[PDB]
């Protein structure tokens, strides 16, 4: 929260990670976990 | 190839600057002046018309005084929006060019009507009339007629002295001195939340980025001369409000952020508004006026945005109004009512205000050709005194409502139900005007062709033109009982005339008043008439 200036001069690097094994997907900050997290199911096909 | 040159617009408008700076320049011979006015015009040709906005501006202060040096920047201006005349009227703009922005048709409406009564005001001068025979018709062409503008007030403006009025001279009440305080107190109100907005903290040790110097102490310790010269500003700005007529009443007696956090959600009357741009034309007067304080030492180098608060660009105006309409909401606030025309959009339009004028020049004409059969008839006078007022009319009104009412003919016939022109349709109050115009010129022309010499033609293309134009089915089924009056007696009026002819073609008269008429049919009236026939079957 920094709608207070809020222009940032740091950049954002969103992590996206997938088991295949497993269909779990998850996401990072910037080295931290989000909680949001996504279950699918097998032979699925995903596009970054 | 200075066509695509968007990119160094600031090199472009300074390179026209200098031109025309130096077009108006002593010592310089005829051959010099004119190679630096085609410079200029062939600049101007193919610059893009979003470029020459800043010359547009300077004209606009130029132009209008009418010396000498009005010649060319004149033809600038007409060649410029014949070409870009779809840049300003069309909706839709100009092909790869696109469309005005406001401000700029603010600008060409300032010039359109300083040059209309400074030529109006001015003695007959047959190069300059000339110049202006290219005439404001180009700028009205590219100006739509239902263009509203923002902002319509009077200038009160008058080389260049911006001057406000100051009542230091006198006292100033305590009560006001104790404003100016809570005024400054809540500034550094402002300025505590502007650091909380910023991010940075204040800084009692100096650090060159942030630069503060270690006077950044809090309230409780600031020396006395920051807060007197940051205060002395505030005095001026009250003193000055108070000073131009504005009666400033607290609503009651009286007995941590800023409480009224300036809100841009919270619409402000139309009344407000213009007070609040008023005084922030006030805050930049007061700019201008130390800045001229300084120059006046200096005697060159004026600095070029010295110019007026309505003209100049909206984001170096959006700070001075800002600070104008938050002093005021927290005047309501508080109860410190500050108080001392709003013309529908209609009456705003610019073709209402042309119309207008054009309707008081046919009265001025009815009474100066009164005035003309009453001087030829008995005791000639070859002074006219009127000459004036008979060139102007004549040689600038007749083609300009030939041209305006030639380019412009649907916007008058158009309506909501069935729209000739690609966009916008006249007021029903609009067509009133314009049917009453006619009716006047048909009587002002009438038995007086001769009277009216050389004119007589341009006066009977005017009412062709006119008659065209004309919404005769509006203005009869909902106008009023003098327009309707008005066009039925050009009607009889026609009728009489052509009985009376008929009858001396009858020969029941020789076959003088039975001439004259003659003339007066032959020449203006069937034409007009079977003109008016015509365009209302069709």
């Amino acid at each position: 929260p920094g709608q207070q200036g809020r222009i940032s001069h740091t950049d954002l690097v969103i992590g996206c990670l997938v088991d295949l094994a497993t269909g779990l997907m998850t996401f990072t900050a910037n080295g931290k976990e989000s909680n949001t997290f996504f279950q699918v199911e097998p032979n699925t096909k995903l596009f970054p | 190839l200075f066509a695509g040159t968007e990119h160094r617009a600031i090199m472009v408008d300074s390179m026209l600057h200098t031109v025309y700076r130096l077009s108006r320049g002593r010592s310089l011979t005829k051959a010099q002046r004119d190679v630096i006015e085609d410079c200029l015009m062939a600049l101007c040709r193919y610059i893009r018309p979003s470029m020459l906005q800043h010359l547009l501006r300077r004209l606009v202060f130029d132009v209008p005084i009418l010396n000498e040096f009005a010649k060319m920047p004149l033809k600038l201006l007409t060649n410029h929006y014949e070409r870009c005349w779809k840049y300003y009227c069309l909706p839709t703009g100009w092909a790869n060019f696109g469309v005005t922005s406001e401000e700029e048709l603010h600008l060409t409406r300032k010039l359109f009507w300083g040059i209309f009564d400074s030529l109006a005001h001015k003695k007959y001068d047959q190069e300059l009339y000339r110049m202006a025979m290219p005439c404001l018709c180009a700028i009205a062409g590219a100006l739509p007629p239902d263009y509203v503008d923002a902002s319509y007030s009077s200038k009160a403006e008058k080389n260049f002295d911006p001057r406000p009025v100051e009542t230091l001279n006198v006292i100033i009440p305590e009560k006001l001195d104790s404003f100016i305080n809570k005024f400054a107190e809540y500034t550094h109100e402002k300025w505590a939340f502007d650091k909380i907005q910023n991010n940075w903290s204040y800084g009692e040790n100096v650090d060159e980025e942030l630069k503060t110097h270690p006077m950044l102490r809090p309230y409780k310790t600031f020396s006395e001369k920051d807060k007197e010269i940051y205060r002395w500003p505030i005095k001026e700005s009250l003193k000055a409000m108070i000073a131009w007529e504005w009666t400033i009443e607290k609503a009651r007696e009286g007995e941590y952020n800023p409480q009224p956090p300036d809100l841009s959600g919270v619409t402000l009357s139309r009344e407000l508004q213009a007070m609040a741009e008023q005084l922030a034309e006030n805050y930049h007067n007061t700019w201008g006026r130390k800045k001229k304080q300084e120059l006046e030492a200096k005697g060159g180098g004026t600095h070029p945005l010295l110019v007026p608060y309505d003209t100049l660009t909206a984001k170096e105006k959006a700070r001075d109004r800002e600070k104008a309409q938050e002093l005021l909401k927290f005047l309501q606030m508080n109860g410190y009512a500050v108080t001392r025309l709003d013309t529908s959009s209609i009456e705003k339009r610019f073709a209402f205000g042309f119309l207008q004028q054009l309707l008081r020049w046919m009265d001025i004409s009815q009474e100066f050709i009164a005035h003309l059969e009453a001087v030829v008839s008995s005791g000639r006078v070859e002074k006219s005194p009127h000459e004036q007022e008979i060139k102007f009319f004549a040689k600038i009104l007749l083609p300009l409502i030939n041209q305006y009412f030639t380019n412009h003919c649907l916007y008058f016939l158009s309506t909501p139900a069935k729209v000739l022109g690609s966009g916008g349709h006249a007021s029903n109050k609009e067509k009133e005007m314009i049917t009453s115009l006619f009716c006047k010129l048909a009587a002002l022309v009438r038995h007086r062709v001769s009277l009216f010499g050389t004119d007589a033609p341009a006066v009977v293309n005017c009412l062709h033109i006119l008659a065209r134009s004309l919404d005769a089915r509006t203005v009869m089924k909902s106008g009023p009982e003098i327009v309707k009056a008005g066009l039925r007696s050009f009607f009889e009026s026609a009728s009489e005339d052509i009985e009376k002819m008929v009858e001396n073609l009858r020969l029941g008269k020789v076959s003088k008043g039975v001439g004259q008429n003659l003339t007066y049919t032959t020449v203006a009236l069937l034409p007009v008439l079977t003109t008016l026939f015509q365009h209302i079957a069709q």
